[PDB]
């Protein structure tokens, strides 16, 4: 879903 | 005469090199006796002695212990680990030498190939499950994550993880990490399991044995799929992207001048740009097109 | 050097034809041949507003139900594909043995197509229903939720089955490891055929709810008759022994209810029963199974 | 090939041989125990002791449709194991076995059995581990591990290699939770060649005859390099009133030889021990403060569960 | 043990 | 690991 970079 | 049908060749060739890993903490609450926190497996890769488990398995331990199958027991060091592959590289000083896990760079995994699960599953002693592997590419069960898994029907359980998946020469394919057992309709799941593949395995080792992390690019963003992008969904409040003024629905169509193709291939993009390089991404708010400058960040740690 | 033994070939066969179906997860569906027909369970695609089927190749379509069956669990679909199709290799000559190296191929959970690998474990079984013309192969090749509807094939990739329950919850609650069960593929390749050109499984019936019993032979005895049916109009009451149906010893329900179902409707046959040992044949009428 | 892959030939050759057990009871209750492996045409079959300890009638029922009433031959709790017996007419199937072949891990095997009462049923996996204590550390079943699926009602049945020569006799699958999950492909079964050794001392005898000292001991290896070591059988415990304590045993004894000959291994000594008749008079040699004694030892017979 | 049909 | 023999 959300990617966190 | 004939001869039964048989996977002990590899069993024989890769099952000395995996080890069993036990996480020991002091009992701070009584009188700092070491008891046990959790178990599980680790794959000898070289001579050198480093060796690759999980981090959930040797996490916040006072104390590795190393068993090898021939009975060899050693205190470990903690090389490194990265939280984001569940990876972590242990260090044992064996004078004598070591069984090493085979290792075959030019070998593709395939789905249906016949794998071997080798690990310690409930402290039972070291156990061959047999399966074939399922699928590629998985992220697993959270959605987001680097981790690539391999997937395999070879029955996992607790004690496996950080153990070899092996296909049926011997040769290493996966670090076992993962068993699903969660349900919508409370089934209980059966046969999926992951490992993170071993050619992004040695090369995470590699980084934890050179910087005794994994140093990794960060833009402060939080992205998703699909006028095809990514689209900024939060935005760290002190991040690179931050700093540079991206916001909240921009639809990312290019970073570093490579197209925003996907997450997943823009995830792995950012995070071996070396941190403090200045990348252009392209952004779109209200159709109307800009390129920011981003200072590439290192990603925090855990 | 020397080749790590495995089942790829068999998965580059086989798995560009079977296929993720949607709502818009449901299960897994068989592309069949060449004009765009899908087998499926009937449960996977029952409760289901507007289907679409989605290719391993990249490839979305909106599927048309051309007809379910009840008993079996079984569905066609129709897309309309313009660049031709991948399409499950299917053997007729090929006899499902116990013992048989097969591979599961599915969506369960929807993690994307999963491919597992067991064996034949049984054929001929019932499944968890204790009344069923089903006709299960048993299979430990992990079956998973999202597997329904999906295919079950041999290491030469050939269709086996179509893979359609496991078995999840026994006694106490006890979960059970490796049981499932694929409907055999000379039953669903039948089936689909049927409800391809009929839009239905047309099955004729008697309308009888019955149990298996100086010497006494074997026989049903009713203990329900449908109100207007081809049995309660022909005068046979509660608790009637039956012997025979058109002159097939009537002591096997399984076997009884085979023969009745291929009976087409509207055909008059014989039907020797029995009140206080007395034998008396009758004249029934045949008519049509009516759906659930 | 024009043949798809497949472990029919052991199906063909070791299936019929495994039969399903059932109680009669009470209006007529027939309840499913487990399953069977017709040994020889005499029709002596074995099966666990846990499948068949509360039938009051046990009914053993084959492939080919015929079904028996069976006489329990006997039992024996230390092993889990149990020998029926049926009087069939014009033959019987019976079970491969090669006397000779050494189980190795990693071998393919199938689970031949039934479970829930489905009807007999084939699963596939390996031979996972062996020597494994098993669940319950009795430390005398010397289990094989497999991931082949094994599920309530298999136990008693059989575990084949791909010739369909028999493996093991199935009788435990891992249930225990450690975080509350469910584990998955750890079952075990008691390797052939020990159930036939108990399976002719139950034909033989109305039970297994065990010889008995009355010690818990362990085995020891020095501590690096290996200088000065002692090996034997160290005493752990000495039961009060056994042949051990009678004869003098203490605590901390290391035992170095029974009945003339050397004690090396634990499972050696303490199967040796069984084979030794009861009410014999035997020497053990035990080193007590690094000095050599040699106790006269009268075996008694194994103690009953 | 009821079968319909 | 005791044996009791
Ligand atoms: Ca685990
Ligand atoms: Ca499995
Ligand atoms: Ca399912
Ligand atoms: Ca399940
Ligand atoms: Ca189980
Ligand atoms: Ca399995
Ligand atoms: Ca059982
Ligand atoms: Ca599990």
């Amino acid at each position: 879903l959300v990617y966190q970079f | 005469g004939p001869t039964p049908a048989s996977y002990n060749l590899a069993v024989r060739r890769a099952a000395p090199a995996v080890v069993n890993v036990y996480n020991r903490g002091l009992n701070t609450n009584s009188h700092n006796q070491l008891e046990i926190r959790t178990l599980g497996s680790g794959v000898i890769m070289d001579q050198r002695g480093y060796i690759i488990t999980n981090k959930h398995v040797i996490n916040d331990a006072d104390q590795i212990i190393v068993a090898l199958q021939d009975g060899r027991v050693f205190e470990a060091l903690l090389v490194g680990s990265d939280s984001l592959t569940d990876l972590a590289v242990l260090k044992i000083n064996a004078t004598g030498g070591l069984p090493t896990i085979p290792i075959n760079a030019r070998r593709v995994p395939h789905i249906g190939d016949v794998v071997l699960a080798i690990g310690n599953p409930y402290n039972l002693g070291q156990t061959i499950t047999q399966g074939i592997i399922s699928a590629t590419g998985r992220i697993g069960l959270n959605p987001t994550g680097r981790q690539n898994f391999l997937q395999t029907d070879a029955s996992i359980n607790h004690g496996n993880s950080g153990g070899a998946l092996v296909n049926s020469l011997g040769e290493l394919m996966g670090i076992n990490t993962l068993s699903f057992d969660k349900s919508n309709d409370g089934e209980t799941p059966e046969g999926i399991g992951f490992a993170i593949p071993f050619q992004l395995a040695t090369k995470i080792m590699d980084k934890l044995i050179r910087d005794g992390r994994v140093i990794r690019g960060y833009i402060g963003i939080g992205g998703r799929e699909i006028l095809q992008g990514i689209v900024v969904n939060e935005v760290s409040p002190d991040g690179p992207a931050a700093n540079a003024g991206i916001q909240v629905n921009d639809l990312i169509i290019s970073v570093d001048n490579k197209p925003a193709i996907s997450a997943l291939e823009t995830m792995d993009q950012v995070a071996e740009i070396r941190p403090g390089s200045v990348i252009p991404v392209v952004v779109m708010r209200d159709d109307k097109q800009l390129t920011l400058q981003v200072t590439i960040q290192e990603y925090p740690a855990t």
